[PDB]
């Protein structure tokens, strides 16, 4: 039940700086 | 052959004039650019410390000179006042108004007016080449959203008129570069019953 | 209906007006459907600014199903200038233009004192559009007495640095902001009760396919720094390389080019067309089958031998990596030995429409069978879609190879193995819908699907912000009817990035709004003719403030006539230097001379960062032709008469035109207007009919009468057209243009 | 009850929009059984063929075609016990369908069928 992607746009967790960001997508 | 009047003897401007031959000699305007064309200089902060010098020199002119282009050097950091009653002034008096930002740009100024005596208009009028390729980049572009490198792609997936007429709405969205709205406003333009409406 | 959080929204704003801003997707049509409900009568009359034609058809039906008498009504520039008094007589919520409104108010045809208010949906467009706020501030002057109501959605747009809050907030008259975003206490707790059954599938992308993204990214990367070392005024974060992944990227990199785009330079320009393409590469990559994007990739490369669009980046060595990449996806060369690789979506929803037919082939009595509804990004994903599911894998991806590339048989079934190594009625089976998104064009149309056809189950194949919360909406609204939404999304791409981007972009712009708000908290008459086309700008707007009105017409000669004879077109530094490369100023000139006796030509230059006008290098070189100062010296050569105003802002600008008539007559309108069939040929093809060698303006008149379009106009032969043209040699040459190749 | 149904009427499938008011102050929508959504298609039998028919031949026409049967002429049949309200509005939204069951395509109507029914006196 990790659909992290829904319940993230609720904006209401804590959803550090990084959780905003994709590990593969910095080059 | 242009004709410097004396009273600008210690001015920076005549050091950038290269391009033609420019030689001393009394004259009422300050520049003589050949026949019917003269110029007149002025910088922003001497209009500010002087404010009716200038209007002496324009009224002193004359209507003798066909074409009258009074140059400044804006060299102040708020021209915003003066530019008005400059231009307005330039308007009453039946002369153009040029704006330099350096004293390298007035003398380019100089010196093209002077070199462009008898220069033709075919510098500012549009080309329109007849090449086959441009012929057909202007007819797609004259489509309301269509640039260059759209008919660009676009001739070179088709090739003839013949085939853009003939390839269906689809294809024509399916070519690369297009997409839905621009490729559906071609089909549309590319056949439409104007007689009609 | 409405709902709770709704109604006191709806409440606070039927208290002192102001502007409310909501989450993108919290159904910001349904409370502007609520203030057109309230405002229905005939008794009143209400404007509403900016809605699209589809969404104001959707509220005229919908209140038609209501069973409201006196529907809104549409005044568009088609009726005509006296019918449209009529319409506003008539009272009711009118959906207007902005033009016409701008048109109507300056000429006072309109009665500004029985207006009773202005809806402003989309409030986030009078930060840029200047329209808007000449219209408000007219009807400012004038009733003082009518509400203002803003609602917007795109909190993101008040977000960059260029705008403030406080700005767009004066220019609306309403003194009050209301924020209404996801976290809210209200809407969060409520919609807490109401929850969708949200499943969501990481698809993983082809090792293949990641490679792709990889040198696309690089190339992508590249590019922006260049950009960005040609550019030193544009090193501003808001071009950083996961912003140009995102969707509004033209915008802004359109918004800090455009005004100086004819001083940019050469490699500029070129660096822009690049990074467009790479964007739609991206998109190709992550949406479209494996052949479409081999398809674009040689294309790109075939113009670029022709004319060399994309000679900067194709021959890079990250490039040859994305061909090898793509034909090693499509081909396989050791005669090919074709792989035709399926990207692993399609997969993933042929598990999940197994799944739901399972569920519905399990569970028909409890209820109805149930509808499933597919929501893709466009079109073209629609339709391969369908053809997909319709087809298959195998026999899908051989059609579209077989279509572009050469047919072959042999090499075809060698494939083939190694990849399985009633006329009338209602319908009562479940049925799948898909459902074009178009998220640009209009976010809200998910909506009106999801009320037409109310399904049971949704697969979100692509998925944004705004259908997120739309179809959080939609759940909340049905207390007892449950659904429940696939996620489809693509683990560790672009798309993925783009979403949570997003995510952050709102969260972090509505906290900057809050703060915004809390720190605000204690806190003889003379007219000038103006073109229709300039109120896209500031200049009228100051003109008008300075206290002379403004008859606005469509201008053929000039943009601005101050005096009967007198007569301004209005030029930028790069809009000056595109006419005279280009040759539209002279021919302007050229009319301007020619009518008025008193032309005149207004330069705006920027005071804050000033532009030499010379070519860059020449100014020790001899005097160059294509400099832009040698052309404006030739065409005030050639036209000695003509009178050069040089402004440094807008501001200036209108002082300038003020003193310039001090004691001129007024002109008067129907003399510049008269300065320059019409109603029939269609402006579309006219043009196109023009342009063609051949045909001037008689040959080409009388043509289009005897053919019907010029989609037969192929057919004719060379004998035809000279019979028709009336001589041997154009029509020869329009033939000869119209049947060549490229060669 | 009364769910948003679709019927199929040649090559195309129209879906339909039921909308049933409100049954007095106290609305009691299961009022519309399944028997009475049966016939609600075989009174409106002839209504969509009729407006079928004729959006071909305009194709075949090759010209863009209005409905000539709009929100400002309704379409009010009468019935057993209830009534009908039918309008032909655009959508706008390129629908596509496809028969899970059969995996066999269908084309949808481009044209919005909307049907307002309610208790007769």
């Amino acid at each position: 039940k990790q659909s992290f992607l829904w319940e993230g746009s609720a904006l209401t967790g804590a959803w550090a700086m990084e959780d905003f960001y994709t590990a593969r997508l910095v080059p | 052959s242009i004709i410097v009047s004396p009273r600008q003897r210690g001015n920076p401007v005549l050091k950038f004039v290269r391009n033609v031959p420019w030689e001393f000699g009394d004259v009422i305007p300050d520049y003589v650019l050949g026949q019917s064309t003269c110029a007149l200089f002025l910088s922003l902060r001497y209009h500010n410390l002087h404010p009716d010098y200038i209007h002496g020199r324009l009224q002193s002119l004359g209507k003798n000179f066909a074409l009258r282009v009074l140059l400044v050097q804006v060299d102040v950091k708020d021209p915003q006042q003066a530019l008005k009653e400059l231009a307005k002034m330039c308007i009453l008096a039946d002369c153009t108004l040029i704006l330099a930002w350096s004293p390298e740009e007035a003398g380019r100024y100089l010196e093209t007016y002077k070199a462009y005596e008898q220069k033709p208009a075919d510098l500012l009028m549009e080309k329109l080449e007849q090449d086959f390729v441009s012929r057909v980049t202007e007819c797609l572009t004259t489509v309301k959203s269509v640039n260059k490198t759209d008919s660009q792609t676009l001739l070179t997936t088709f090739g003839s008129l013949e085939q853009l007429i003939a390839a269906s709405r689809e294809d024509l969205a399916l070519c690369p570069g297009l997409g839905p709205q621009k490729a559906r406003r071609l089909f549309d333009v590319l056949h439409e019953p104007f007689l009609k409406v | 209906p409405l709902l709770e959080y709704e109604r006191q929204l709806v409440l606070e704003l039927l208290d002192t007006d102001g502007l409310v801003v909501c989450a993108r997707g919290l159904g910001a049509d349904r409370l502007l459907y609520h203030f057109l409900q309230l405002h229905c009568h005939p008794a009143c009359l209400v404007l509403v600014l900016n809605t699209q034609p589809a969404e104001e058809e959707y509220f005229i039906n919908q209140l038609k199903i209501e069973g409201v008498e006196h529907l809104p009504r549409r005044v568009t520039n088609e009726i005509t200038s006296n019918s449209r008094y009529e319409v506003y007589t008539q009272g009711g919520v009118i959906f207007a233009t902005s033009r016409i409104l701008v048109v109507d108010f300056l000429t006072d045809r309109i009665p500004s004192d029985l207006i009773t208010g202005i809806l402003v949906y989309r409030a986030h467009r009078i930060i840029e559009s200047c329209q808007e706020a000449f219209i408000l501030r007219l009807f400012r002057q004038k009733n003082k007495r009518g509400f203002i109501k803003a609602f917007t959605d795109n909190a993101v747009a008040f977000d960059t640095g260029f705008c403030h809050v406080e700005r767009v907030m004066r220019n609306l008259f309403v003194r009050k902001l209301y924020l209404w975003p996801r976290f809210h206490v209200a809407v969060n707790s409520f919609l807490e009760q109401h929850k969708p059954e949200v499943v969501e599938i990481h698809v993983s992308m082809t090792p293949t396919m990641l490679a792709i993204q990889t040198a696309i990214l690089d190339i992508l990367n590249a590019c922006l720094k260049e950009l960005k070392c040609h550019n030193p005024s544009l090193e501003v974060e808001d071009l950083s390389l996961e912003n140009a992944i995102g969707k509004p990227f033209d915008k802004t990199i359109r918004h800090y080019l455009d005004p100086l785009w004819h001083q940019l330079g050469a490699k500029t320009k070129s660096l822009v067309q690049d990074l467009k393409i790479l964007r739609t590469l991206l998109q190709y990559l992550s949406q479209y089958d494996c052949v479409t994007f081999l398809n674009l990739l040689e294309s790109l490369r075939a113009t670029e031998k022709a004319f060399g669009q994309n000679s900067g980046w194709l021959f890079l060595d990250s490039s040859t990596s994305m061909f090898i990449n793509a034909r090693a996806r499509v081909y396989h060369l050791p005669k090919k030995e074709l792989v035709l690789e399926s990207n692993p979506k399609w997969e993933a929803l042929t598990e999940v429409l197994k799944e739901i037919e399972a569920e519905n082939k399990e569970s028909e009595a409890l209820g109805g069978p149930g509808q499933v509804l597919i929501c893709a990004s466009d079109d073209r994903t629609c339709s391969q879609l369908r053809d997909y599911i319709t087809l298959g894998a195998e026999a899908f991806l051989l059609r579209l190879y077989r279509k572009t590339f050469e047919k072959d048989s042999k090499a075809e079934e060698v494939w083939m193995k190694f990849r399985k190594e009633a006329a009338f009625g209602i319908l009562k089976e479940p049925l799948t819908i898909i459902h074009p998104l178009l998220g640009c064009s209009d976010p809200y149309a998910l909506t009106r699907v999801l009320h037409e056809v109310e399904p049971r189950y949704v697969v979100l194949y692509d998925a944004e912000l705004t259908f997120v919360r739309q179809l959080e909406i939609y759940r909340a609204s049905r207390p007892g009817k449950p659904l429940r939404v696939y996620f489809l999304i693509y683990g560790g791409s672009t798309e993925e990035q783009r979403y949570l981007t997003a995510l952050r972009k709102e969260k972090e712009a509505f906290e900057k709004l809050i703060r915004e708000k809390a720190s605000m908290v204690v806190p003889t008459q003379q007219s000038i003719v103006v073109d229709m086309r300039e109120f896209r700008s500031e200049l009228p707007s100051l003109i008008h403030r300075r206290g002379i009105d403004i008859e606005p017409v469509t201008l053929e000669v000039g943009d601005y006539i101050l005096t009967p004879e007198m007569c301004v077109e209005r030029k930028s530094i790069s809009d000056l230097i595109g006419s005279l490369n280009n040759g539209r100023l002279y021919s302007q000139c050229i009319s301007m001379s020619r009518y008025y006796k008193r032309p005149v030509l207004l330069i705006e230059f920027d005071p804050s960062k000033p532009f030499s006008l010379t070519s860059r290098g020449a100014l020790f070189q001899e005097i160059s032709s294509n400099d832009i100062s040698s052309k404006l010296t030739l065409l005030t050569l050639h036209f000695p008469r003509l009178r050069i105003l040089w402004c440094p802002s807008p501001h200036a600008t209108a002082e300038l035109f003020e003193e310039l008539k001090q004691s001129k007559p007024q002109p008067d309108a129907a003399t510049a207007l008269a300065i320059t069939e019409s109603e029939k040929y269609n402006p579309g093809p006219q043009d196109f009919l023009l342009k063609m060698p051949g045909v001037n303006a008689k040959n080409c008149r009388s043509l289009m009468h005897h053919v019907k379009n010029i989609a037969e106009l192929a057919a004719l032969s060379q004998d035809e057209l000279t019979s028709i043209l009336g001589n041997a040699a154009n029509a020869k040459q329009l033939y000869d243009f119209i049947h060549t190749s490229f060669a | 009850a009364s769910k948003k149904f679709a019927v199929k009427c040649g090559n195309f499938a129209v879906l339909v929009d039921l909308h049933i008011l409100p049954q007095g102050s106290n609305k009691d929508t299961s009022w519309f059984s399944e028997q009475k959504k049966e016939e609600v298609c075989l009174l409106l039998k002839e209504t969509i063929d009729s407006r079928v028919q004729e959006y071909l031949e305009v194709r075949k026409q090759h010209r863009p075609s209005n409905a000539e049967f709009t929100r400002s002429n309704p379409l009010s049949l009468k019935g057993y016990g209830f009534q009908i309200t039918a309008y032909f509005l655009k959508r706008g939204i390129r629908l596509r369908c496809i028969r899970s069951t059969q995996n066999a395509e269908l084309c949808v109507f481009p044209d919005r069928f909307v049907v307002c029914v309610s208790q007769l006196a």
